[PDB]
RNA sequence: UUGUUGAUUUUGUGGGUGGUGGUGCAUGUGAUGCCCGUUCUGGCGCGCGCUACACUGAC
């Protein structure tokens, strides 16, 4: 009986921004980046490639992983939901960056090349595109609590938390909130990075999960929520 | 001649042979059109062999058969511009059938088969078909027609177009049937027809020189015959089966009405009220679109990030200047 | 879309709407009621607006 | 007409919906009258253009290109005519013989004994000579 | 007839996938 | 592989792979 | 219950001067974006082919595209006005030259 | 217990990653990328596009790190490009910077096997199919295909069967590698996946199918 | 046809070949398993001041 929309062509959803807080989307915080840059020409550090230069910096090499990160938004930007423009990506690095990471990004797949661009965002604060029309990455003001959105459900991974259902843990949420989760991309630590912002921590699988994973495992069930598909 | 100029013997034989591929296909069409009912026998232990020999030619120089195929396509189109059905012979006919031999009917495009396929739809629908022998005439053309989209099936309106008024050609109208434009109306055929004996539904192209009664009832009874065929193959898998059909199934129940030892219809006409029955007509969905995605943009990077001339001159400038005041000083 | 502008004011637009995608043939004010404002589209539904 | 949404199958659709859909499929009709003369009563809204579906697998490969942009989406604003009406069958033949891609022909490995039918394998049968 | 409006017309008339990697350089 | 071939063939292959779309450019503008 | 407008329907898009142009932008600012047209160039274009500038690119009528297009392409003809349409590497060498002097001083 | 290709009873989600692209190459036998060697690469005269074996690396990752391997309930099998089955025990835990995992690769093409002091990795004889359990699904990821769900997919799939996906790690290429095996190909979601993305889907929904949790 | 030479080649049509290929295995051998060159020519740190990112604005 209702008519019909007066163009059925497709439409791309449009791409969400820090500065629009009204519409719900999933905010993953990527928390306890390790992501530092050094003169040797400027290379990311790394646990493996560079031991010796941080430990002449002093900090333990075993959290001097950027490669967590990565994976985390290949896993991250790659799902659907990022494709339906429901998701937008931060980094809280361990020095305190907080990244805005723009949904439309194609990060480069392969370490080295994401390597090279992370220099490169840390040193001019920010990234553009090839065509010179947006700006994909950009380096932002903390705290992250003014970048999330008024109305908001914030909570962190934790293995030692209740293992709750993420499809049954959306539903239940509100329709008009939104919903963050703060994960840690450190390789281990203790769960306590985003305490002060967050209320409450929930653990997903009664085994522990990577951060690659476990932020996979969070996406995939808003999807289903979602009906996203 | 082949065995003659095989192309070891000698240079060149290639071509030759080549060429002789072109000159096999117009004389295999040039006997077609030269009577022949006097030794039909003979005829067929020639006409069938040359096919072969040709098939053979075509195997090594398709190529050559091709563009002397498509000259016929053209030729014989600029005949039908000039004399119409009179342009057409036998010899068409033959040279039509021997293109689905040598050539593959079943593609979307090919250099021989897409021409002539025009060419056969022209001639289905603006051919007048007001004589018996063009009657007869396009009961061979539906035929090489349906058998170029036998694994196909694609859609041919004309075929659609041909029946209906072949059709209502041997009925005339019956004041139903107005939106049908038929070019004959003296071709009724009387109700005396017997509609029981066994008549042969073959149709001789010999005989279409020749062109009453049996001769029209075996006309009508191939055309009917392709027409049943035609619902089974390609009409009942297109959406639009019961829009296709509906003008057929009146047709054929006033042959039913009017002949009712007349079988054919019946079974043709029990035979579309199944296909009806099992097919589910649903209104079409095709504006569905796959949501699209986000855009995505690479990004733009130095690979070994840094942290004209006249700026660089610029540049030693203000050193070199910087350093001799304090020297002056 | 709809637009409600100060007579004589070309410049500013005080309210703005969209009644919806498809055209809007008629919009007019209701003669009794000040604050409501009705609009018709081709949508053919009658949708009536307050300020 | 090209698309009535409400037979849409959606996966995320429930059992009892899925169960309505079928009902709503099975008592379908074409109401288009196609003997009513006054073209405001004829129902055709509430049909559907089936027929234009059928186009789509029509012998000619540009016209079942053509007729395929109902199943794509409608960019385009508008279709200038007069690059369309004035077409005949020479035309399509003049076309096709002055086209501007040449393809290498291609054979049938499938081979017929005869071509036509007496009065092994026969190309034409109900034919003969 | 044709003619006349085939001049009229005239003014008339007018994606990385899956696991494609940005282009090398 | 000539089965294969006519099914692609059939489906809007052509062997100059070029597809049907590409040829129904320019035709009806001409 | 017939109705058809001889001006014809609002053109959301056009094609003048092998370049597409929005029926939204107004004339002048539209045919901006053509190659070597620019705001000036484009008000006195409008000018002189009477074409009022208050008015969208969508409502141009035939004529007046043919005479803005015929503006385009013979200016002079209607009277638009004329005035309207190493040794860097040496002196571096010099330079270089100068400071291994000072160098050679000090 | 740790699955294995010999046990052919247990349900288990077997995944295929198809048309690897793993390959040594002596100027020392080095694992190509599509990035590090490109002269080298276009010597040996192969595309370089489809020489990315850090497609491989990351579906391992996601997949062996997934709770269902935790749970013993997943084995892997690798298809690679030139024609090489390669067992992937569930218990081994690959190296998470790739650099080492080509290092791994290197070592297991030319010893044929990766022992601890069970091989972690080894090498199997072709075809795939008589490694798999007797009475098993076979499925692949298909954009064009219909979209399904795992965990529908799943939960009508019967029990004393295993289900079969065979994922391809190329970057492009046409979906026809593991048609001659496989019965019937279905689509993940409508929206284009990865194949690290694609399999952590549908590992979670076996996940959720099973209450493996 | 060679570079004078004498049928060694040349031309046209068909047409089999992965092979001075590696690598391991079994007392060198195996219808072994597995896969798949030549010569030169070049090679900034610390700091000031001002203008912009528009509708409280541009013209």
């Amino acid at each position: 009986q209702k008519a019909l929309p007066a163009s059925l062509v497709p439409q791309a959803p449009p791409v969400l921004t820090s500065k629009d807080k009204i519409t719900k989307r999933m905010i993953v915080v990527l928390a306890m980046a390790s992501l530092e840059t050094h003169k040797i020409k400027y290379v990311l550090l790394n646990c493996d490639d560079h031991q010796g230069l941080l430990k002449k910096m002093g900090r333990d090499i075993s959290e001097a992983r950027p490669d967590i990160t990565h994976q985390c938004l290949l896993t991250l930007l790659d799902s659907p939901i990022n494709k339906a423009g429901k998701l937008q990506v931060y980094i809280q690095t361990s020095r305190g960056i907080l990244i805005e990471v723009n949904p439309t990004v194609r990060i480069p797949r392969t370490f080295k090349r994401f390597s090279g661009l992370m220099v490169q965002l840390l040193h001019k604060l920010s990234i553009r595109s090839v065509n010179s029309e947006e700006k994909l990455l950009k380096v932002i003001k903390n705290p992250i609590t003014d970048h999330l959105p008024t109305k908001c459900r914030k909570v962190t991974l934790s293995f030692d938390a209740p293992v709750i259902r993420v499809q049954d843990y959306i539903e239940k949420l509100d329709d008009d909130e939104s919903i963050c989760v703060f994960v840690g991309a450190m390789a281990r630590g203790k769960d306590n990075f985003a305490d002060e912002y967050v209320d409450e921590k929930v653990g997903l699988s009664n085994y522990p999960l990577s951060a690659s994973v476990a932020c996979s495992k969070f996406c995939h069930g808003a999807e289903d929520a979602w009906n996203i598909l | 001649i082949i065995k003659a100029y095989q192309p070891k013997l000698a240079e060149g034989n290639k071509e030759k042979l080549g060429k002789f591929t072109a000159v096999l296909l117009r004389h295999i069409i040039f006997l077609s059109n030269q009577n022949y009912l006097k030794n039909v026998q003979s005829f067929k232990r020639t006409q069938n062999a040359l096919i072969s020999i040709l098939k053979s030619l075509s195997e090594k120089y398709n190529r050559e058969l091709s563009e002397e195929c498509r000259d016929y396509i053209n030729e014989m189109q600029a005949r039908y511009k000039k004399n119409h059905f009179d342009a057409l012979s036998n010899g068409d006919l033959v040279f039509f059938s021997i293109i689905g031999i040598l050539f593959s009917t079943s593609d979307q495009y090919h250099l021989v088969i897409t021409p002539a396929l025009i060419l056969m739809s022209q001639f289905l629908e603006q051919i007048k078909f007001n004589s018996l022998k063009r009657i007869a005439f396009g009961a061979v053309l539906v035929r090489i027609v349906s058998q170029y989209q036998r694994i196909s099936k694609r859609y041919i309106p004309e075929v659609v177009y041909f029946f209906q008024k072949i059709l209502l050609t041997f009925i005339v109208k019956p004041l139903d049937f107005e939106n049908i434009r038929l070019d004959s109306y003296e071709l009724g055929l009387p109700l005396d027809v017997d509609f029981t004996k066994k008549r042969s539904t073959i149709i001789p192209l010999h005989t279409l020189s020749t062109m009453p009664v049996d001769q029209c009832v075996s006309v009508l009874l191939n055309v009917m015959e392709s027409l049943d065929a035609t619902i089974s193959t390609v009409w009942k898998s297109l959406p639009a089966f019961n829009e296709i059909i509906l003008p057929i199934q009146q047709l054929l129940s006033a042959y039913t009405s009017k002949y009712s030892d007349f079988e054919k219809p019946r079974n043709i006409l029990n035979k579309v009220e199944k296909l009806t029955k099992f097919t589910e007509h649903i209104p079409l969905a095709l504006q569905n679109h796959k949501p699209v995605s986000i855009p995505t943009h690479a990004p733009k990077y130095e690979e070994n990030f840094n942290p004209k001339m006249k700026a660089q001159l610029k540049k030693e400038r203000k050193f070199t200047m910087k350093e001799i005041r304090k020297d002056a000083k | 879309l709809v637009s409600v502008y100060d007579s004589y004011n070309p410049r500013t637009i005080l309210l703005s709407i969209n009644a919806s995608t498809h055209p809007t043939h008629v919009t007019k004010f209701h003669t009794q009621d000040n604050k409501i404002l009705a609009t018709a589209s081709d949508d053919r539904v009658t949708r009536l607006w307050d300020i | 007409m090209l698309h009535n949404p409400a037979f849409i199958s959606n996966p995320f659709q429930t059992p009892d919906q899925v169960a309505n859909l079928k009902t709503l499929k099975e008592n379908y009709v074409d109401p288009f009258d196609v003997h009513e003369s006054d073209p405001e009563l004829t129902h055709a809204l509430d049909s559907s253009l089936w027929e234009l579906a059928s186009l789509m697998e029509h012998y000619h490969p540009n016209v079942a290109t053509l007729a395929k942009i109902f199943a794509q989406p409608f960019k385009k604003l508008s279709y200038n005519m007069e690059d369309f009406l004035d077409w005949n069958y020479d035309s399509l033949l003049n076309a096709e013989s002055s086209r501007k891609l040449k393809t290498l022909p291609t054979l049938e490995f499938e081979a017929f004994t005869n071509v036509f039918d007496n009065e092994g394998n026969v190309y034409l049968p109900g034919v003969a000579w | 007839d044709k003619k006349a409006r085939r001049r009229t017309l005239r003014f008339y008339t007018s994606r990385f996938k899956g696991d494609d990697d940005i282009p090398y350089k | 592989e000539l089965e294969q071939q006519r099914l692609d063939r059939m489906n809007g292959m052509i062997e100059l792979e070029r597809g049907v779309e590409d040829l129904d450019d320019g035709f009806w503008e001409n | 219950s017939l109705v058809v407008q001889e001006q014809g329907s609002f053109q959301h898009i056009l094609r003048l001067l092998n370049t597409n142009v929005d029926g939204n932008i107004k004339i002048v600012y539209a045919l901006t974006t053509i190659k070597g047209v620019g705001r000036r160039y484009s008000n006195l274009v409008c000018k002189k082919a009477d074409v009022d500038l208050h008015k969208r690119a969508g409502e141009l009528t035939q004529e007046e595209l043919e005479r803005i297009v015929q503006i385009m392409q013979n200016p002079t003809h209607y009277k638009i006005p004329a005035w309207f349409l190493t040794l860097a590497n040496n002196v571096e060498s010099k330079l270089r030259d100068d400071l291994e002097r000072l160098k050679k001083i000090r």
